[PDB]
């Protein structure tokens, strides 16, 4: 009948593939030349259980001077992809010392769903041979699988923009949690 | 160049544009880098140069998007959002449609400019949270509250994109909340306010003839008739009850019908479907009646069908148990008071019961304890049927909602002591008696003859006394301790016993033989002789200056606040029903007046009335 307008807000450490899994949901073409820095004010419409949803998709940058300006993105915001990488195992352990305590400040009691992206980057093998100079290995999707546990994530998924695979179940997943009423107050004052 | 340009769009000139997309290309700049944008807002050309123009052609906005076109970012610059608090959400449409320029309206929807952004800074607040103006946060809510018939019509309706009046904000308040949001009681905004309705309403029922609008709630759960007798706005509310459409088309949607005219008699039948309801959903009536600070809720009682249906009310069942309360209540009492009575001193509480008074005697204990059980039962459960009513409802208005709460705690607090606290149970027990037989007055409000005085004891007694009896406490502390201080014995116990005296001769009587002991007694008697003058003769009587202001307002408003006080007892008396029982007892007829657009029987509850006019011909 009447769509529902709800606010996704994507968040992750640079060079991540937010703004490409943005962009892949957008035109279901990957950029292959040219990838903006930020994707900002678009509005795509999604139906997942009888009901028509406007989600408006809002990125976070902070390579340059977006940091400054980053935290007038959160408030009003519906639902939260916290997104990391696979082929870079660095963008886990950074996802609970900094982001959450920054995620929780400005906008608490927010569904927030974690996504790691560059499946296939996992099993290459130039990735695997360039990271064992550091002894460092590919991030394994059974860590995420409790990674999403220990920070209370709603839903962790892996997503693929170079073959759109998990992309539309992700964000749906991300859409059908938005829709959640959450559960009123707790400890609310007398 | 963010300075250059701002004054360049700001004076309007367009020469100076030329050779902006040149640099532009050369450099590979967009039209939204942060250096462009003003840093105190996020502000961007767009809209400096639709805020200032001259007579709604500034010249400058066509070159502008064509720029932004070859740029390749028309979408991210048209609707780009103002960030900050204040102008949060505000984008180039609300500013073109602000202005009343259709032309600009027509150029940004065309190039693809979004339609259902939303508004949500704290300007754009409602004004007691602090903005100063409200327009439900949305462009074809924000032309429709802004009188502008043209700019609705076009919007809802355009080639290249269509605003669906069926939209909410995040209030949960659709078109028709906005309008009645800002609607006024004043003559020119009811007249535009109810022609917009009107219009949006027959336009959404056009276009969908599945859905009515009016059906859709917000978060709070209410409806624009309901949201508009919450906040007393009588001009759009009598107009939608009496809502006729003489459009054969979409004439369902009419809530008053024509029954039938005999010579100067006419009989017109309304509809009360969401009007009056016996649990199923909140009511027009109780919203406007339980609800406190209303601005105009006498002249919103005093409607066509409201007074009616109360009438009825009344005379279906209202006399016949409010009668019943009032013997059952005073039978109880009377049973109260034999049992206070007749309570033996001697022995220890509780006591053996073997003689023939015994049986008599437990039984009234008995009845006055259940009773007060179910007294608080009964003020729980009406305390959660309003949905947990705040301090508001209970301390400020209502009075005797409360005071039964404390007669409930009290009769149960004895009979603890009964049980253990043999000794002084009586003391509060005789305090429980007296606060039931002082607080009979909630049956004496619905009595036509004497439903203002207990109103109006309630009213003075709490505002105007208590106001008085603050000064006159300053007096009576500042002259006792003086009186106290000055004597000479030769301690609580005599100051109690001073006390004590000086109360009674407060009241006009005893005797004045203090000054005999005291030394100074000429400044005593002096002081004493203040002390009465002033309480007395000023205050004692000019009192009653305002009380008698006070009964005199309440003689002015008598009729209007009786009205109020007999609707609130009957509802009262109608909402401790069971639901079954209420649905037995419904009111008015099923009457069939019209067809669905498919010919399906409407099949409404109503209810009609009749009036008499001569000058009909
Ligand atoms: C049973 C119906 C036919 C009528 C119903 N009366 C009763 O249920 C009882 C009367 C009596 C008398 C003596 C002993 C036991 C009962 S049980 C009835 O008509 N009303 C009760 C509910 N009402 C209330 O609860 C107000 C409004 O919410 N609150 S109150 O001020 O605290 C009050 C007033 C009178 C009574 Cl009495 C009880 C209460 Cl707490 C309204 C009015
Ligand atoms: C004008 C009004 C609205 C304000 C005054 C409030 C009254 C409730 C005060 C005024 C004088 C007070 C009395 C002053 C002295 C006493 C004696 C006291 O007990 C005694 O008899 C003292 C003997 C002893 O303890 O040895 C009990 C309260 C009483 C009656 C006080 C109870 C409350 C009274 C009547
Ligand atoms: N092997 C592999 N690489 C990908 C895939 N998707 C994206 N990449 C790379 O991820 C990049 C994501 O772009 P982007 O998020 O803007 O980088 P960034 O430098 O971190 O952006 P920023 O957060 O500093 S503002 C793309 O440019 C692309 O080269 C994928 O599916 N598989």
């Amino acid at each position: 009948m009447a769509a529902i307008r709800k606010k996704l807000v994507i968040v992750g450490d640079g060079a991540c593939g937010k703004t490409c899994l943005l962009i892949v949901f957008s035109k279901d073409q990957f950029p292959e030349v040219y990838v903006p820095t930020v994707f900002e004010n678009y509005v795509a419409d999604i139906e997942v259980d009888g009901k028509q949803v406007e989600l408006a998709l809002w990125d976070t940058a902070g390579q340059e001077d977006y940091d400054r300006l980053r935290p007038l993105s959160y408030p009003d915001t519906d639902v939260i992809l916290m997104c990391f990488s696979i082929d870079s195992p660095d963008s886990l352990e950074n996802i609970p010392e900094k982001w959450t305590p920054e995620v929780k400040h400005f906008c608490p009691n927010v569904p927030i769903i974690l996504v790691g992206n560059k499946k296939d980057l996992r099993n290459d093998e130039h990735t695997r041979r360039e990271l064992a100079k550091m002894k460092q290995e590919p991030v394994k999707p059974e860590e995420g699988r409790d990674m999403a546990n220990r920070i209370g994530a709603f839903g962790y998924m892996e997503c693929s923009a170079k073959t759109k695979d998990g992309v539309r179940e992700v964000f749906e997943m991300a859409t059908r949690a938005a829709l959640q009423a959450r559960r009123g107050k707790k400890k609310s004052g007398c | 160049n963010r300075p250059i340009l701002f004054d360049i769009v700001s004076r309007g000139s367009t020469a100076d544009l030329d050779g902006l997309l040149p640099f532009l290309l050369t450099h590979k700049k967009r039209l939204t880098d942060e250096e462009f944008r003003e840093p105190s807002t996020g502000k961007t050309c767009l809209p400096k140069a639709l805020l200032n123009l001259s007579n709604g052609r500034n010249d400058t906005i066509p070159v502008l998007l064509d720029i932004a076109e070859r740029t390749g970012n028309m979408r991210e610059f048209i609707n780009s959002p103002f960030r900050d608090i204040y102008y949060r959400g505000q984008t180039a449409l609300h500013i073109a449609i602000e202005r009343r320029c259709k032309h600009y309206v027509e150029l940004l929807v065309a190039q693809g400019a979004d339609v259902h952004a939303q508004a949500r800074g704290r300007f754009f607040q409602p004004k007691d949270e602090g903005g100063y103006f409200y327009f439900g946060e949305l462009p074809l809510s924000l032309a429709a509250c802004t009188n502008q018939p043209h700019i609705v019509n076009y919007l809802t309706e355009n080639p290249h994109k269509k605003a669906d009046m069926r939209r909410q904000d995040s209030r949960g308040n659709t078109v028709l909340h906005a309008l009645v949001a800002i609607a006024d009681n004043t003559r020119e905004n009811t007249k535009f306010v109810t022609k917009m309705y009107d219009l949006l309403l027959l336009k959404c029922a056009r276009l969908f003839p599945d859905s009515n609008l009016e059906a859709v709630l917000n978060n709070d759960g209410l409806s624009p008739l309901m949201m508009a007798a919450k906040t007393g706005k009588i001009g759009i509310f009598q107009h939608i009850i009496r809502r006729e459409v003489t459009d054969e088309d979409t004439r369902h949607l009419s809530r008053k019908f024509k029954d039938w005219a005999y010579g100067p008699v006419y009989s017109s039948l309304y509809d009360l479907s969401s009007l009056d309801t016996c649990g199923e959903e909140a009511s027009v009536l109780e919203i406007l009646v339980y609800n406190s600070k209303i601005e105009n809720r006498h002249e919103m009682l005093a409607v066509e069908p409201i007074n009616e249906l109360l009438r009825d009310k009344w005379r279906k069942f209202g006399a016949v148990s409010f009668y019943i309360n009032v013997v059952s209540y005073l039978c109880a009492m009377v049973i109260f008071t034999l049992t206070a009575y007749y309570q033996p001193l001697e022995g220890t509480p509780p006591y053996p019961y073997r003689t023939t008074v015994d049986y008599l005697r437990l039984a009234g204990e008995v009845i006055t304890l259940f009773t007060g059980v179910l007294f608080f039962f009964t003020n729980i459960k009406d305390l959660f049927m309003k949905k947990c009513p705040g301090v508001n409802s209970l301390f400020i208005d209502g009075s005797f909602q409360l005071l039964y709460f404390i007669y409930s705690v009290l009769v149960i607090v004895s009979a603890a002591l009964y049980l253990a606290g043999i000794e002084a149970y009586l003391a509060v027990m005789v305090f429980a008696l007296v606060l039931g037989w002082m607080n009979a007055l909630y049956f004496t409000r619905g009595l036509k003859l004497t439903g203002t005085y207990s109103i109006m004891i309630q009213k003075i007694l709490f505002k105007d006394l208590f106001r008085f009896l603050l000064v006159y406490l300053l007096f009576m502390i500042g002259y006792a301790s003086a009186l106290v201080s000055l004597l000479n014995p030769c301690d609580s116990e005599t100051f109690s016993t001073f006390l004590l005296d000086l109360f009674k001769l407060t009241i006009g009587m005893g005797d004045l033989e203090m000054l005999s002991s005291t030394k100074y007694p000429v400044v005593f008697i002096i002081l004493l002789v203040t002390y009465i003058i002033l309480t007395f003769v000023l205050l004692l009587n000019m009192l009653i200056a305002l009380m008698g202001e006070t009964v005199g307002q309440v003689s002015k408003e008598s009729k209007h606040i009786w009205k109020l006080q007999w609707a609130t007892t009957i509802l009262d008396i109608e909402r401790s029903f069971p639901v079954f029982l209420r649905k037995a007892f419904r009111s008015g007829e099923m009457v069939t007046v019209g067809k669905s657009s498919d010919g399906t029987p409407d099949r409404r509850w109503c209810f009609r009335v009749d009036e008499v006019n001569w000058s009909h011909w």
